[PDB]
């Protein structure tokens, strides 16, 4: 059992969903028609991949997933694209008119008209589970739908499924590919309203991904496709422990216990290696040591910040492929003797390690090399609060003049919601300060 | 007591600064070769910067930035503009100019010659804004103070240095109508005192004749230009973290064309001031540049801009 | 999805027709309404501006309005005149004689209901109407007064749809008709309250461009309208061809309008090459379609649209360069206020082009000019009997003047604001 349900919200969430499900199909040997010849138990089973896929009597393997957008053109591409047969039509839900980059339309004016249908389709998925574990929610911070509708949905899920865990994958805005001036408003509004409803959230900064694609894959001007394929490799590293078995495999829930010391402090920093082109991977085999070292190079982080000027509260290493513990231990010993790794005084310094043997996969025609071994580090560090600071400053500059605020008031919001949200962010920055001070 | 030395006898500005400091009661002047000074008012030529900042127990301050000559010579300025990416060969507010070693009207300068035949060669501005009455050319002087922290302060009073001759397209040999220098003019004095017009009158004129203000039509561009020039050289000359500190007073000269576009002509590294404003400006230097470092027992606009993008 | 287009009066109808000619040419639609293009990119978002009729015929979603009949004849005889729906022509007989009060209160009020019937029939069959665009001049009688009446009535029936205008501002260099500043002030008073977006197309600037830059010694209306049609084509490019961007009129408005009253834009076009040259030229005062120097103010927001095949890396680098070198002209308290679009399909007869849309406080210079001419007449009450004879009070003139002065003062307030 232990099933998980994925929810993909708005453009960014949908398109990242496409990249993730394509990659999962390649990892498990599922064809685009849904057939899986290696699966000899027809119509059911409790194999590890059944946490993410259900099975019909006709042998089709069907994602446990809902896609939601308030306009139709992005999800229409899924309806007509390569993987159109993977999904039942009731899983693909669209309205007619979007939120126009406005949190208030996604949470209230437009969002209210579709929330009950979305919840009922989710209920249909939940009823097929024999031991549902929780939810995975994919969305942008900056869009009207990804911010406001996601907020609304999280509130309703807490009502209908109680304390059942909810995890986020959240796209943090960058000016190089950003399309709206108001993205800082939406980011604070959704972060305030979701903070009590989420158990754990993985932020992905578009500027970090853009930089990595340019520097390591030699792509002059990266597209959404490049970014989403790399993101999907990180997501796959995180969920691999849920989707494959094995004796050195370590459950993600067990990492959550270690990653979250207080309910509000639930935002891990992800780092992935190696990201390398085919031309450079040739005749250059990367060892366990080289990739483990690369996990402490800030240029490989998913969020721009400097862990060397904060403190660690947890540090986890998720290996996949041709990796044995002996080489892990030698690499860790070296890193401990060489780098600036300072823990808070109320927390032990041991690194937690997992190994999955199933090797990494790449998509055909991609810009990533196929490699024999890879690693994802997840750290809980105070340095991540720098990203909140950057966003809060931009919020202040505009709000002092009330710029664009009339667009929100016209949909029924009050200024009090702006200032209440901003205060909650101020208190979060203060929490991150308090957890790094020494005991007395 | 703070202590100071005077080493340039011809500075009017610093003769008044000196007299003010003395009349404070809390500053003592020393002979030009005593090394135990807090503040040097230096010479213009070959100021000995290598001998500053090596006196235990004295904070030492000087009224010049080492390296600022790069901005304050014509050839150096042309080279800095063309070769600096923050300015570039396509800089819109500086006239097209070419270094030469020993509408096609040009001016040669470093005795001046303006012709369309034939040092720096610079495009001569054929369509200047002409003041009425008198159909006459002018230039704008602005004073700017840069402190030890590299704050950039624009003195709120400027001056227009006018011609008192009608402008003549068809005579570039005769320089009295083309060149607005104070000495060269002394019909001197007819319209205004000493061929100097101040901001209150000029703003009134722009309102009455062109239905706009000095602030909107002209001053935005002046501020943009001053800030761009000084931010360009900041890494080369800043004294932050250095063992001695610097401030300096600069004189920017501008030309205004008939569509209200502002052009930079010249940066002067050792300006004098218009008479009427000595008292006020020199007091401002003491307040902002000296007592900030050596405290005792606003006429400026601070130029700062941090746009996010 | 669907946009409904309205053109009112002589000026509005002439530029409307040119707009429909240019975009019909860009989509490969002939005067009969048949598609004969070479590329699927032409039809993918065709329905934004065109209906499909039987036989795969494409018919503009366009309504044609005047109080003067005969402009209807000149349109109908124009090259694309057969393409328009015959029932969409709504014309009176009387004329308005350059009198705003006739357009807004008397002759135009009688006809407005028949105009609304056609509007409603077109709107009812839209899958998902985004809103409306109107072309008119502000200096005549029909387009200014009746057009702003139409705007008010549409807002009553579609209060949640976007209302956009392309509004031609008068200049003594093109028309000597003496009452124009009255008509423009009275219309602007309406526009401040009831539109989301107004492109200020200034006949002053168009004349100066035709004379100085294009070297046309005696500019005709045709030369001005060539510039207008190229600009309007540029500014609707991002809705009209498939291309990285997923937007609707409301999201554009949300990106461009920080305060509800400050929604009057300065358009530009270049050339009248390399990416640096285009970029430098589009930010030059001489390329603006409003007679304003942007260096006499500050930008609240800017959109830049490039057309043709070029390097996206290079476009990004040049936009950053102009912002870095001209930083004083962008308000520091709105981060990331410059947006860029690239369309692969060039306009007819060019390999590369740029269209500019600016929300600048320098637009106050335009409003000041008009204001001066207004006061020159109002202080002597010249020609006022033309308007009071239609039932108007002096008081309405006083209020309109006051509102335009307030708009100016507000632009100045945001020009002077700082961050610290
Ligand atoms: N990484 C990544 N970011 C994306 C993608 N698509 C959009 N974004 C980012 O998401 C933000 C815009 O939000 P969208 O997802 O496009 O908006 P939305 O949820 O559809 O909301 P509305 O369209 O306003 O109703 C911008 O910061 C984009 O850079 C994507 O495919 N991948
Ligand atoms: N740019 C441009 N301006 C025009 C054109 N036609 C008219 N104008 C301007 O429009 C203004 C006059 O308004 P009109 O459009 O003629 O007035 P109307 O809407 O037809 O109303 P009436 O003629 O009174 O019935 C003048 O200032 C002209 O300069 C045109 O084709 N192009
Ligand atoms: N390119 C140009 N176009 C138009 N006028 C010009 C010009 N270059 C110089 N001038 C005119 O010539 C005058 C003097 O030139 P110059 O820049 O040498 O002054 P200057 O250095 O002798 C005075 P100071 O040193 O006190 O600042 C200017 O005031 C200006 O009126
Ligand atoms: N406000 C606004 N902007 C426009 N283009 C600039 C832009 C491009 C890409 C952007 C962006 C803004 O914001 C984020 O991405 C066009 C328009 C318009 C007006 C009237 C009729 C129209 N028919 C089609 C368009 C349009 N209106
Ligand atoms: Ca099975
Ligand atoms: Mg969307
Ligand atoms: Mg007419």
């Amino acid at each position: 059992m232990r099933e998980c349900i994925s929810i993909h919200v708005g453009q960014a969430g949908v398109q990242i969903g496409n990249a993730c499900w394509e990659l999962y199909c390649l990892e498990h040997g599922i064809q685009p028609d849904g057939q899986m010849p290696s699966d000899k138990t027809i119509g059911g089973g409790d194999d590890s991949f059944n946490t993410f896929f259900s099975e019909t009597g006709a042998g089709k393997h069907v994602p446990r997933a809902v896609f939601v957008d308030l306009e139709p053109t992005v999800i229409d591409e899924v309806r007509t694209g390569t993987y159109r047969q993977l999904f039942h039509p009731e899983q693909l839900i669209t309205g007619k008119e979007d939120a126009a980059n406005n949190y208030a339309r996604g949470h209230y004016t437009i969002g209210k008209e579709i929330i009950d249908l979305v919840l009922d389709r989710i209920r249909k998925l939940a009823d097929q589970c024999t031991g549902l574990q929780g939810f995975l929610v994919f969305h942008s911070f900056g869009g009207g739908t990804g911010s406001g509708f996601t907020s609304l949905l999280m509130e309703r899920l807490s009502v209908d499924y109680g304390k059942k865990s909810k995890l986020e994958f959240s796209i943090y805005p960058a000016p190089q590919v950003s399309t709206a001036v108001v993205e800082p408003y939406n980011s604070i509004l959704t972060t305030h309203t979701t903070l009590e409803h989420s158990d754990c959230a993985f932020m992905v900064d578009n500027e970090a991904i853009y930089d990595i694609c340019r520097r390591n894959l030699d792509i002059e001007r990266p597209t959404y496709t490049n970014l989403n394929r790399l993101i999907s490799q990180i997501v796959s590293s995180i969920t691999a422990s849920l989707r494959f078995d094995g004796a050195l495999n370590v459950d993600l829930t067990e990492f959550q216990t270690n990653l979250v010391p207080y309910p509000r402090i639930h935002f891990p920093l992800a780092t992935y290696a190696p990201v390398i082109s085919a031309e450079k991977a040739y005749h250059e085999q990367l060892s366990v040591a080289e990739i483990t070292n690369a996990c402490f190079e800030p240029a490989n982080q998913m969020v721009k910040c400097d862990p060397r000027h904060g403190k660690y509260m947890a540090c986890c290493l998720l290996y996949r492929g041709d990796v044995v513990p002996k080489d892990v231990n030698a690499a860790i010993a070296t890193i401990k003797t060489k780098r600036s790794i300072q823990f808070v005084d109320w927390c032990p310094t041991g690194f937690k390690v997992g190994i999955n043997y199933q090797p990494p996969t790449v998509v055909p025609g991609g810009d990533l090399a196929k490699v024999q071994r890879a690693v994802c580090m997840l750290s809980n560090t105070t340095a991540i609060a720098e990203a909140w600071a950057r966003l809060d400053h931009k919020f202040d500059l505009m709000y002092a003049k009330r710029a664009f605020v009339h667009w929100y008031v016209g949909e029924g919001m009050e200024e009090g919601e702006f200032s209440e949200a901003r205060e909650d962010m101020a208190a979060l920055e203060k929490d991150y300060e308090e957890v790094g001070v020494d005991s007395v | 007591m703070y202590t100071f030395v005077v080493r340039d006898e011809n500075s009017s500005v610093y003769a008044e600064v000196s007299r003010l400091l003395l009349a404070t009661g809390q500053w003592k002047r020393l002979r030009k070769d005593n090394p135990r000074f807090n503040l040097m008012l230096g010479e213009r030529n070959r100021l000995p910067f290598g001998r500053l900042g090596h006196e235990p127990g004295l904070v030492q301050l000087v009224n010049y930035y080492r390296g600022a000559d790069k901005l304050c010579r014509k050839a150096s300025l042309v080279k800095l503009i063309k070769t600096s990416p923050e300015l570039s060969e396509s800089c819109t507010w500086f006239p097209e100019s070419y270094v030469i070693y020993p509408g096609n009207v040009w001016i040669a300068k470093s005795g001046i010659l303006i012709s369309s035949e034939a040092h720096v060669i610079q495009k001569y501005l054929e369509k200047p804004l002409l003041l009425e009455p008198g159909h006459r050319k002018f230039d704008i002087r602005s004073w700017v103070l840069v402190d030890h922290l590299y704050n950039i302060y624009l003195y709120r009073e400027g001056v227009l240095r006018t011609s008192s001759e009608p402008y003549n397209s068809a005579n570039f040999q005769d320089k009295t109508c083309h060149l607005t220098n104070h000495c060269i003019q002394k019909n001197y004095g007819r319209y205004e005192e000493g061929n100097e017009m101040f901001f209150e009158e000029f703003n009134q004129y722009l309102m009455d004749a062109l239905n706009t203000t000095l602030e909107n039509s002209i001053l935005l561009q002046i501020k943009h230009i001053i800030r761009s020039c000084l931010m360009c050289i900041e890494p080369a000359i800043s004294t932050k973290h250095l063992h001695y500190q610097s401030f300096q007073l600069f004189g920017f000269d501008f030309m205004v064309d008939e569509e209200l576009k502002v052009w930079l002509i010249e940066v002067n590294g050792a300006p004098a001031c218009a008479q009427k404003l000595y008292a006020e400006l020199c007091q401002g230097i003491v307040d902002v540049a000296i007592s900030s470092v050596f405290p005792l027992a606003s006429i400026f606009i601070k130029l700062h801009h941090h746009h996010h993008h | 999805r669907e946009i409904v287009h309205i053109q009112a009066g002589q000026c509005g109808n002439q530029i409307g027709a040119k707009f429909w000619e240019v975009i019909s040419d860009e989509h490969g639609i002939d005067p009969t309404g048949s598609y004969h293009g070479d590329s699927d990119l032409q039809l993918e978002r065709i329905n934004v501006y065109y209906n499909e009729a039987a036989g795969n015929k494409y018919v503009p979603r366009a309504i044609l309005v005047d109080l003067e009949p005969g402009t209807m004849d000149s349109v109908r005889s124009g090259p694309f005149g057969q393409i328009f729906r015959p029932d969409n022509f709504v014309f009176g007989q009387s004329g308005a004689g350059n009198n705003w009060a006739k357009g807004h209160y008397t002759e135009g009020a009688e006809l407005v209901d028949s105009v609304l019937d056609v509007v409603r029939k077109e709107s009812e069959s839209c899958d998902c109407l985004q809103g409306f665009q109107l072309t008119h001049s502000l200096g005549g009688g029909t387009g200014s007064g009746m057009g702003t009446l139409l705007i008010s009535k549409i807002r009553e029936e579609y209060p949640d749809r976007i209302m956009n205008t392309f509004s031609v501002v008068p200049s003594p260099k093109v028309s000597d008709t003496v009452v124009e500043p009255y008509n423009a002030t009275l219309s602007v008073h309406q526009l401040v309250e009831n539109t989301d977006e107004t492109y200020c197309i200034d006949n002053e600037a168009l004349y100066d461009i035709c004379f100085r830059t294009l070297k046309l010694t005696t500019p005709t209306y045709g030369d001005l309208n060539h510039l207008v049609s190229a600009t309007m084509s540029g500014v609707t490019t991002c809705l009209r061809f498939p291309g990285q961007l997923n937007a609707d009129l409301r999201k554009l408005a949300v990106n461009m309008v920080p305060f509800p009253r400050l929604h009057f834009f300065m358009p530009g076009f270049a050339p009248l090459l390399t990416v640096p040259e285009l970029t430098q030229q589009m930010f030059d005062a001489k390329n603006m379609m409003a007679a304003c120097d942007p260096r006499h103010g500050r930008y609240l927001t800017v959109a830049a649209v490039f057309r043709g095949r070029m390097s996206m890396k290079e476009v990004d680098e040049q936009m950053l360069n102009v912002q870095n070198k001209n930083s004083s002209y962008f308000v520091e308290w709105i981060p990331n206020n410059v947006k860029t679009a690239v369309c692969d399909i060039p306009p007819r007869g060019l390999k590369m082009s740029a269209t500019f849309i600016g929300n600048s406080t320098a637009i106050q210079e335009l409003f000041k000019r008009i204001s001066e001419q207004f006061t020159a007449m109002f202080r002597r009450k010249a020609f006022l009997h033309w308007y009071t004879g239609e039932g108007m009070d002096e008081m309405e003139f006083t209020e309109a003047e006051s509102n335009m002065n307030d708009l100016v003062s507000e632009y100045q307030q945001y020009q002077d604001a700082t961050a610290d």
